[PDB]
RNA sequence: AGGUAGCUCAGUCGGUAUGAGCGUCCGCCUGAAAAGCGGAAGGUCGGCGGUUCGAUCCCGCCCCUG
């Protein structure tokens, strides 16, 4: 509704519960919280149990007027599915910024659909699934075209998150 | 055998209206319309007969296939009807 | 978003599925349709399956300028739920009008959250279960004046719509 | 000059459409995917009419693109 672009950062912050909160940034800027509140808080307030909230400084959010100017590629797109194992403290956004970093500019969407652990992956790890739409702005892409932009979207994540390709 | 055709149209018409369901036509069809089926075989058998003998045998086997053709399609299409209304009925919900 | 009261009933109206399609009133006043896609017109038209569909004549439906005045009850409210078997072929919506016709003026809210076919209930059958929100507007309403209060909602679906109260 | 399976095309000279890739759907594989292999379903052969016992094939007209 304000047309800004927001982060969310792990955060420890009172009322908040330590496990569940976020600190919202918009760029480098803090303009607040939000997440489950504390269960201590809860109880000693009396609020029903899972109790959320959220508190956001407006006035740190900077007015935006944008002029967007899309381009709409009509051609083919290219589905793709990489499957990606993390340590499971890595953040989900950190991995797929990694992906998209590594994707280029063939990448139109990258979407998060499966977070997995079990003894298939290994304690202390997470596996995660990405949905990938690759697709040229002139041209019919080729498979092997879009499977050269997931391998360096692979090898992206490899090196900012320590992602392992999943086998 | 021209005129032995009459059996064979008995046969198909009589097993095509006993299909009740669109996988057992499925094999009525191939048994008696089919590449292997006897009113098949007696349509690739036209052009080893002499011609004098083909414009009349081809006009008993035309109408011996074409009669069992349309008793098939009729079917094929009355089953494929029972199927689709019973759908309609069977995806009914309540809509308030 | 029209600030309007709409009842939608069952109807038959191509390109909508027969079993799928409502048609939308407001008083008495058709505006139009909603539901499901008939699937030969979706496989003929090269749709996906199970699309959707709405249109309703935005000229047909009054303008509203509703001028509320709403009085909230502080005192408490009884909460009871009812479980009532009916033909599987009469609509929910007119279950709960007759339940909310004998409930009467202590009835706060009604929200059907089961519906129930099965051995259990018989077959043509089916089980609808509904939380019901009674409160006074003037004194702490009693467990037994709820009851009545329900047992005259069960009642009158039973005149309605044949409602069995389920056992 | 062509129109042929949902798509892209090979091909059939009057009495059996036979097909290949993609796609789709299954099976193996994965906890589930993608990618892989593997199997399979899948065709009044552009419309209306001649001709013929019989037309995807020959004849007339028309629709479609280069």
């Amino acid at each position: 509704a304000s047309r800004v672009d927001v982060t969310l950062r792990p955060a420890q912050y009172l009322p908040w519960h330590p496990g569940r909160c976020a600190q919202v940034f918009v760029g480098e800027s803090s303009v607040g919280h939000a997440g489950q509140l504390h269960p201590a808080v809860i109880e000693r307030s009396g609020l029903p149990k899972g109790t959320c909230a959220v508190e956001l400084n407006l006035d740190a959010i900077p007015c935006s007027a944008p002029l967007p100017a899309p381009r709409v590629s009509p051609y083919p797109a290219v589905f793709q599915d990489v499957s990606l194992v993390v340590a499971a403290d890595i953040p989900a956004q950190a991995v797929a910024d990694a992906v998209r970093a590594g994707a280029g500019d063939l990448l139109e969407d990258i979407a998060l659909f499966d977070v997995f652990t079990g003894p298939q992956i290994g304690e202390h790890r997470k596996s995660l699934t990405f949905a990938l739409r690759f697709r040229a702005p002139d041209r019919t892409l080729t498979e092997d075209d879009a499977s050269a932009a997931r391998d360096a979207a692979v090898q992206s994540a490899a090196e900012r998150v320590g992602a392992v390709l999943r086998g | 055998s021209p005129e032995a055709l009459t059996t064979a149209v008995d046969a198909a018409q009589q097993a095509i209206a006993l299909a009740d369901t669109l996988d057992v036509l499925a094999r009525v069809k191939t048994e008696h319309l089919g590449d292997r089926s006897p009113l098949a075989l007696a349509r690739q058998a036209l052009a080893v007969l002499p011609k004098e003998q083909r414009a009349e045998a081809g006009k008993r086997v035309n109408a011996a296939r074409n009669a069992a053709q349309r008793s098939y399609d009729e079917r094929l299409a009355t089953l494929r009807a029972e199927r689709d209304a019973a759908v309609l009925v069977a995806e009914g919900i309540d809509v308030t």
